[PDB]
């Protein structure tokens, strides 16, 4: 089948239909919070790892928050909820990718985009890496600006939609 | 209305062995636990075991080595085997209906429908 | 093993009197007991099950109450047929046990 | 400091994912040789490429294990998925095991085409189970198709406490949730009636 | 009755899964006790919690019900997938079993941390296999994550025939299609070669 | 995989391209038909209860007319096609949500709005239980707000396209 | 779960983003190249039948290239990619069609619309099959008419949300 | 030559499924009776309709061919799939074997409702994995729900080396990787623990 | 051109066994049933048995006990034993290959190579 | 199992006549009956397989029908070579039977 | 600072069993091979055999049907016992620690840490 | 099986000159070679594993070197106390070998 688990709310409201990464789930341990449009994207694609990243994240927290932890694991649980969380062919892939000697994503880090001025953002993609390392930035830069136009043409469409709508 | 009715000799000699069966007659046989007890003369009710129409059995333990108990569903019958029987077999045997019930507190268990009984004695004459 | 032990071993009393018997049990009842009344040349006959419920045909004299190792049934007034051996019961698994029995007597 | 389209700064983040080690096992590499599935912060496994066998017996005594019922349910789980996750194995004297006492020893034996043993199949799930940090050890006999050879000639898993091991790959779930589809995949019939 | 944004009305329906009785089976739960899984309107087998057994030995004759093949062949495969889908099953003892006659018994001995036992293992199964109604009899003692626990000691699986069985919970085939996917998912591995 | 099985064609004339609930389907023993536009989301959502439902009432009515039923059941015939009809994990994140104490869809009932004057409605989405009942429509009377938003805004946006193309 | 495969770049410059099959890869032994815009809807769609044998194809090249291959054949490669390259699900609708004598798909052949003078087509749809022969066009041309129909209507939608953009 | 809305011509291509001989098993159907699952170009299976059985014994010595290690492991890979793709499987006797050399042959006895039969199940799974082609020989017999029957008395599988016999029905790898999710899926119990 | 050549001594005493063998030359050896079939003097033709490349056996039940056939790929023979023969078993014997058709209705099967036949006496002189 | 039996025991025909020979199955045949010739000093020869295929060699005047149970062997216009005992023969699986043979004489 | 205690009577006449014990006091148990060697008078090193913590054992084939090697992990202690002594098993007895690396190469093993030894002589006065 | 031959069996040095000992495998080593040092009335001491390291407490004098079949063991000056016997000692997987060792003597 196809994952089902719904994002929680967000807790910052400076988001209000998107989510935000606390100091915990990130190495910087620091607070990046995502908006709604970026988010929205998680409930229909099925190739975001970090999508799914943030499906395992958010089910950690409710399953911590509203069954009782012990220390042992319930690992039928996880085992249970795994394919209702993420997509394990975008793990198959991956593999597939590591090895045909293709750059590929071992879910460790993630690249977006951010317009400074406003502060949205892009979904995050998976940073790739390759013999060993991670992808110098010159390697996938076409990657980059096709997000950066990705960005600009659904903003110049959600203007238009808007224009329309108002008028 | 329910009928159990109880066949088998009663007069033995000792090292022989008692052979009874309880015919049933009357309602379903399956959910029940047909059971056999004994009366020795001077002395209470004693459990000699039940079976059910799996064939799954109980046992009073001081008994086991020398009871055995069956059933047989095509006419609705069970029977009470106990070998090598000495003078402590001296008793009234009875066939009863047992029902148990284990699906909500408190559970309860009873025997409801008796047969009449049959004296049996062990001697030398 | 749970085993059952009533008590008294044997109680006089008069027609019209309250009966009061116990069964105790070795520890804390895998289901409530039953009780039956038995009488020279007849079969024993079910009086109450579950510790409180009597069985078809009995008298509404017949009462029972009880839990965890303490059952006791009661006769309110005793009539003349009441005087018989009356039986406690447990079941647990597969292992059926009885009471000695307490002999009611005039 | 890098600007695209003039108003689009690339940010980066780095997911912290040994926080999700209450709700499911996380995966590193420490070197080489060495590599670990922890489950909790308490108990994990310890899986080693080595030319060093510790068990010199045919023996894998699965059913006594489970009759004694002594092992942690979550490593045999985690056992359990790693043996049915491997394509054709076919050699049952290959492995072997020691669950005395609730421990936990498996011993794949991988001495010997490379590709149709049980070599590559167990070094295959290797790779998947130890996903990110197994690539150092692996792929040196270069193979046909998906074929992976090594120099080793034993991999070992025992149950071992909680250390901070992750000196080579960050820790992460992704191998053991990717192999959890892979399970029975693979496997031979070895009678009519399963 | 319900008017949102002035023009549109809140109405409801409700389905009818019945309906789908000859080509899914339908679970439905009549009391805390008594639950059932019917396949058709003539056959099914009834799930039953209780402190009453009614094997008292230890066999489960599965291959000799295979060759005398005189059991309902879609009951046989409830049962089965039932049994495929208990995560961490290790002690066959706690399973007993009569096909005598092509009859179906199934007794699961739920006596006895409580996560890591076959009870809890069986009663997650049966949450899922009679989703909906299962609720009331189940976690009673709650346990740690999702653990189970009730104070039942076994639960029976019998054929039966159709009756109107659902008082407490409407017919429904999810709980039984939901099963299918989690088919030897949480088995443990009893010997080498499958 | 995903589902794949397409829905058979509407009895009623009143939804051209849509799907009708027959007396038997439903508890109310009537008919219930829903329009094209709602019925076109059934083939592109993932998570949508009401649409596997719909998949397997199709699947039942079709297996009855094409081939011989019998009393004898064929197990292996729904146990082949499930997951060509339904999102297993779908029923995997409602299992959840039960045994998290989040409230739960247990596939037997649904709310969906109606625009009166029209007839056109929303696709019918589940309504939850919790503690042994269902949900008090208060309880989620913002998500039927949303579905109302939702059912305008989409519907305008056509309006706005439809303008373009007749100008 | 899904599909996750991404086509490899085609080596076709007529079409920049869509994919081209090679003389080996037809029956005709010629070279047929699709555009990005019937290409794009393989990302998405999850019935489409020539997009699972897109990614199959393109699996098997990339395989041969970056792989050593040898004559034995790498079951477990396939066993392990075949979620990843296509719907089995879709394979269990046209074995459902097909003994429930519905017509079905057997993924041999493909027909598409073509717009002689741009060169544009529509995404290829399986050719079905009944009774053993292939369908004859006037069994399904509605279908074919109802491609057309689309062809035209998101074209002209395009051209509308140009018109917007250029303004 | 077919012009739709005067601009839209209909067009149409084939797939050459051979080209995909390399990287997975292609089946095709030469007639009625025999049929085809190519591995590469040097190696496959051909499975054969037939009333007359070249095995007269009950034996399957899968075990003793596992560890011989003497067949090619991709062929045995195919006969496990299709062996664990058959619903309902329970006859242990109606599936005979021969495995001596490394060959691999494979009988089933499909001889007696026709539906709860190993020759459905076994039927079933022939159609799926030779689909295309397998209609023309199946279903002489219409049963009921999804049920087939045959005039055939045996199912037989023998490894082959490459021809071009694909004159009923085009090669395609769709049946064999149809079946691939469908092992396991349909098994019986056997045992407790598996 | 296909032969079979028959080898095997003729001249035996009642409870010897006999013991002989037909080495296939011409054609391949799998896919047929290679075939043991005696005629008796003054009767009919009575089937053997047979025996294909895997192994797999077919006997006369009349036989059935005291008839072994045998057979090597490596060199394309198959071998005849009977043991404890007695007067019943003096015939000609012949070694003959076997066809069965059962892939289309009709099924047919036929015997088409014979090899020459061997003469076998069993008596006390 | 299935047996046969041949009809008539013996024929009595003059070169050039027309010669029929039938064979009856206890049951219907599993596989259609072969027919074979065969004269002292020789192997027996195959003649007819399937009811009604002539093997490689046969001169055309050898023909065959039948089904289900009834089966027969014609020869149009005997030659002297024609003079022989001819058997019927089945096969179900793993089983081959023989008919016990007519004799065709002049 | 670890040390290997060893015990054991060292006096025997032929044909009865050596007995020897060394007990490890000092690091860790596990991960290494402990190991018996001796060396009879005038003569080189012989290695025994060694054991593990999990009871897996090697033993020179030489002596293999011969030699027993045991663990008892409680009190860290391991013993060898060696059958029907003869003249050839006179030597010094020494217990060992050995430790193989097996992860990179070079591999290596070494016996790092000795016991005393024990004499062990066997003769007929 | 690995097997370990040393040369030479004695050698004949004064104090202060450099001593050479050689270990020959009967094929290419599964681990590197260990060497040991042995007087009489004492136990074996470790010198030197994984043919060219140091032990614990072994002066830098003794050094190692070798791979493949050929080991050797230097000791650049040789003190009077280095007079002792030396074993080379090889492991395979579950099989340890020694050389027939070989005596410095002044
Ligand atoms: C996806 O792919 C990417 C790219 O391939 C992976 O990214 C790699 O991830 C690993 C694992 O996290 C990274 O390895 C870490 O590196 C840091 C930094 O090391 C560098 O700086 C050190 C000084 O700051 C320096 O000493 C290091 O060199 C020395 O050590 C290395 C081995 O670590 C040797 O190879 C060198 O020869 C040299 O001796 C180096 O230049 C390390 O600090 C870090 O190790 C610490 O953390 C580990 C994890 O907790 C612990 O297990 C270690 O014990 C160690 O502990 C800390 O060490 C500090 C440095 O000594 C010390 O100051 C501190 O006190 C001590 N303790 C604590 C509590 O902090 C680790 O080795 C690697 O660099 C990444 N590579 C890249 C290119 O980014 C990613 O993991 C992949 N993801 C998945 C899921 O697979
Ligand atoms: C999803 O979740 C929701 C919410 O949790 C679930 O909805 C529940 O579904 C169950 C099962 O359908 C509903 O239970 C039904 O209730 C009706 C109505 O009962 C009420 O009214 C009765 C008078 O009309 C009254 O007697 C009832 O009280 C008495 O009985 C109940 C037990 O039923 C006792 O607890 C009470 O103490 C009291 O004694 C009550 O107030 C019932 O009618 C219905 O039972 C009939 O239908 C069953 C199904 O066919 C049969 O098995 C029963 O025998 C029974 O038969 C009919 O009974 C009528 C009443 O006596 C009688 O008149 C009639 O002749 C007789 N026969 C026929 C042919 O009609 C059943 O118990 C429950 O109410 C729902 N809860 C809510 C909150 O809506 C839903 O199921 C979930 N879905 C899934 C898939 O899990
Ligand atoms: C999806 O469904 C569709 C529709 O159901 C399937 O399409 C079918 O696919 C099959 C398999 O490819 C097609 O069968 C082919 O047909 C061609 C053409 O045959 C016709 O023309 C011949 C003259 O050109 C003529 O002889 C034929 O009739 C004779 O033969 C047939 C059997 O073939 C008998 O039934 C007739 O009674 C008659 O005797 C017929 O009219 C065939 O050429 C082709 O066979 C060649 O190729 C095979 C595959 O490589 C080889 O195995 C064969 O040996 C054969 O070889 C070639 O034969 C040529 C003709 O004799 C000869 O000239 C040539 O030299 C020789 N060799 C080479 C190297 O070329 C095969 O039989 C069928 O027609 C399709 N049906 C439709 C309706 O289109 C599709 O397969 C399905 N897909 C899947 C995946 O299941
Ligand atoms: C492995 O588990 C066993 C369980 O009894 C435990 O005693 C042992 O200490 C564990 N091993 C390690 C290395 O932690």
């Amino acid at each position: 089948g196809t994952f089902t688990w719904t994002l929680s709310d967000s807790e910052g409201k400076d988001t209000p239909g998107g989510y935000c990464l606390t100091r915990w789930m990130l190495i910087e341990a620091e607070l990046k919070c995502f908006g709604n449009t970026a988010v929205a994207k998680c409930n229909e694609k099925h190739d975001e790892e970090f999508c799914d990243m943030l499906r395992l994240f958010d089910f950690n927290k409710q399953a911590i928050q509203r069954l009782k932890a012990e220390a042992q694991m319930s690992i039928q649980l996880i085992n249970k909820a795994v394919n209702a969380l993420i997509n394990d062919q975008l793990i198959m892939k991956n593999h597939l990718r590591d090895i045909m000697g293709i750059p590929y994503c071992n879910y460790s880090k993630y690249w977006y985009l951010n317009h400074t001025t406003t502060g949205r953002t892009s979904l995050p993609k998976c940073w790739l890496v390759s013999n060993g390392s991670y992808l110098n930035e010159t390697h996938f830069s076409d990657d980059i600006e096709q997000q950066a136009d990705n960005m600009i043409t659904e903003m110049l469409q959600k203007e238009y939609m808007e224009r329309q709508g108002k008028t | 209305q329910v009928q159990l009715q109880e066949s088998g000799a009663g007069l033995l000699k000792p090292s022989e062995t008692l052979s009874l069966s309880c015919t049933v007659d009357g309602e379903s046989f399956n959910g029940f636990f047909w059971t056999w007890i004994r009366q020795p003369p001077g002395k209470g009710l004693e459990w000699i075991g039940e079976i059910n129409h799996l064939a799954s059995t109980g046992y009073n333990p001081s008994l086991k080595s020398r009871v055995t108990i069956s059933v047989d569903t095509s006419k609705n019958q069970f029977s009470l085997k106990l070998t090598s029987v000495t003078a402590a077999d001296t008793a009234v045997y009875y066939c009863a209906r047992g029902y148990s019930y284990g699906f909500a507190w408190p559970n309860y268990h009873y025997l409801d429908v008796w047969g009449k009984g049959t004296t049996v004695t062990v001697s030398s004459a | 093993e749970i085993v059952l032990t009533q008590s008294p071993a044997t109680l006089s009393l008069s027609p019209g009197e309250r009966a009061t018997l116990s069964c105790r049990a070795s520890q804390s009842v895998s289901s409530y007991l039953a009780w039956y009344q038995h009488k020279p040349g007849q079969a024993p006959r079910l009086l109450i099950y579950g510790a409180s419920k009597r069985a078809t045909g009995i008298p509404s004299r017949f009462s029972g109450s009880g839990s965890g190792t303490d059952f006791s049934l009661t006769i309110s007034s005793l009539e003349p047929e009441d005087f018989a051996v009356y039986y406690c019961q447990h079941r647990s698994d597969w292992r059926t046990t009885f009471g000695q029995g307490t002999r009611l007597e005039i | 400091t890098s600007l695209y389209k003039g108003v689009y700064e690339l940010q980066t983040l780095e997911l912290n994912m040994e926080t999700l080690n209450m709700t499911m096992p996380l995966s590193c590499t420490k070197n080489n040789s060495h590599h670990y599935i922890m489950v909790g912060n308490e108990t994990g496994l310890e899986l080693t490429l080595t030319n060093t066998s510790i068990i010199n017996h045919k023996f894998c005594n699965l059913s006594d294990a489970h009759k004694k019922n002594l092992y942690d349910h979550a490593l045999m789980s985690i056992i359990s998925t790693f043996h049915l996750s491997i394509p054709n194995f076919n050699q049952y004297e290959a492995m072997s095991c020691d669950f005395n006492g609730g421990k936990i020893s498996v011993q794949y034996n991988l001495s010997h085409n490379h590709c149709g043993t049980v070599a590559n199949g167990v070094l295959q799930t290797f790779m998947r189970m130890a996903w990110g940090g197994s690539y150092i050890a692996l792929d040196s006999g270069r193979g046909n198709w998906d074929c992976i050879m090594t120099s080793y000639q034993y991999l070992i898993i025992q149950n071992t406490t909680w250390e901070d091991h992750c000196q080579f790959s960050r820790p992460s779930p992704i191998g053991y949730l990717g192999l959890l589809s892979q399970r029975t995949r693979d496997i031979y019939i070895s009678r009519r009636l399963l």
